[PDB]
């Protein structure tokens, strides 16, 4: 559950 | 240094036992929230005035403040009440009134009434917009089970918190409509990721786009038209945006890069988001009927989840600087960056519409909080803490 970036605010 | 001296005094209170709300707490605490203002300590009064023709402009001249706040509050057989409040002046003209109002309010809107006496002087001193009847948007993770998700709102003090959304899975990035009435947000509900558009009054719930893989990070253009987004459907994230009268979406990225966190300039026309194609997160801009973006962030090692202004001269950012991370300014003209927090893990920072203050989340245990901190530096608090875990803070647009 996130983006798959791993710096954004979205990430997990 | 320390915001310019100003002598608030206790609210006149007449009646039963002591007052429903501390009216020139909320007016003191507003001014110091700004960084402008350095609100007399209570205690320290040379005098509790209660009107504007009991007020000593030497008493108060004597100790560097050139304007004092007094008010009444008083009772009304249907329940409600009547405030109202005097700045007067002790400086040039002394004994002068230079703003003055009065409201009758529902024991509800004491916060509310405090908070417009607040505005009135704020920008009758200042003669900057006054944002302390602006709310606030963040997502809380809760003790619940079920739903331990909360899509909640508040005002942007932390006062009259409500829920707007419970979702058993996760909930990202509010996202307010310029008018104030619409949020729109990121849910996982579904299993997967979706972005939705929810009607504060109503509840109502409009579906926004639900492609393959990640949807996420809105905003909301300043004149009401669209919406830019982020979606990796393509293989890395990148920039859409959305006409809301039509529901027709364009790409503004493409780039194997990942692309997210939009944010608009004051044109509507414009945005700048955070690239990790230069390796560590920095800020880029770019329009959205194409062109190439442009890096606009040179200074320190990563930069990243940006704000910009609604006058569009600065923006308030994630930096990482001195080797960590904290909220920091950007005047857009000169390119000076400005560090702001001094906390710990601090994360989407959202200005508040006149640009005075900044509300972010920082770290506290395996929990997160709300801070505030002035937009000059000066002023830094902790917001009222809640149950539970608080991430994603966006700060609303006049309201
Ligand atoms: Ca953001
Ligand atoms: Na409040």
């Amino acid at each position: 559950k996130g983006d798959g970036t791993g710096w954004s605010s979205e990430r997990g | 240094d320390s915001g310019r001296p100003i002598g608030v005094v206790p609210f006149q209170w007449a009646g039963p036992g002591a007052a429903p709300e501390d009216i020139g707490g909320i007016v003191a605490a507003d001014l110091r929230n700004s960084g402008k203002f350095n609100p007399l300590d209570r205690a320290r009064l040379p005098q509790q005035p209660g009107s504007a023709q009991e007020v000593q402009p030497a008493a108060w001249s004597a100790l560097g403040i050139d304007a004092v706040v007094v008010g009444q509050v008083t009772p009304n057989p249907d329940g409600s009440y009547n405030v109202a409040y005097q700045l007067v002046d002790t400086g040039g003209a002394p004994g002068t009134v230079l703003a003055q109002n009065s409201y009758k309010v529902n024991k509800q809107w004491l916060r509310y009434a405090g908070h417009t006496a607040s505005d009135e002087v704020f920008e009758k001193l200042t003669g900057i917009k006054g944002a302390f009847r602006t709310r606030i948007a963040y997502v809380v993770q809760t003790n619940g089970g079920q739903f331990p998700y909360e899509l909640r709102v508040s005002d942007y003090d932390g006062y009259n918190q409500f829920v707007v959304h419970r979702s058993p899975q996760p909930l990202m990035s509010p996202a307010w409509s310029p008018d104030g009435s619409k949020l729109a947000y990121v849910t996982f509900e579904s299993g997967r990721s979706a972005l939705v558009i929810q009607t504060l009054a109503n509840g109502a719930v409009r579906q926004v786009a639900s492609f393959p893989r990640h949807n996420g990070a809105p905003a909301f253009s300043p004149d009401g038209s669209k919406l830019a987004f982020a979606l990796s459907k393509t293989g890395s994230l990148n920039l859409y945006v959305m006409d809301l009268a039509s529901g027709q979406i364009r790409q503004v990225t493409d780039g194997r890069s990942n692309n997210t966190e939009p944010t608009w300039f004051p044109d509507s026309q414009n945005l700048a988001f955070t690239s990790d194609q230069a390796g560590r997160p920095q800020v880029y801009k770019v329009n959205i009927n194409g062109g190439a973006p442009q890096r606009i962030t040179w200074e320190g090692s990563q930069n990243q989840d940006a704000d910009v202004s609604s006058d569009g001269k600065f923006m308030v950012m994630v930096s990482s600087n001195g080797g960590q991370q904290h909220i920091a300014k950007q005047d857009l003209a000169t390119g000076g960056v400005q560090v702001l927090s001094s906390t710990f893990l601090d994360e989407t920072p959202s200005l508040a519409p006149n640009g005075t203050m900044v509300i972010y989340s920082s770290s506290q245990g395996m929990g997160s909080v709300l801070n505030l901190v002035s937009t000059d530096g000066r002023f830094k608090a902790r917001l009222p803490a809640t149950d539970g875990q608080v991430k994603f803070p966006a700060w609303s647009p006049y309201l």
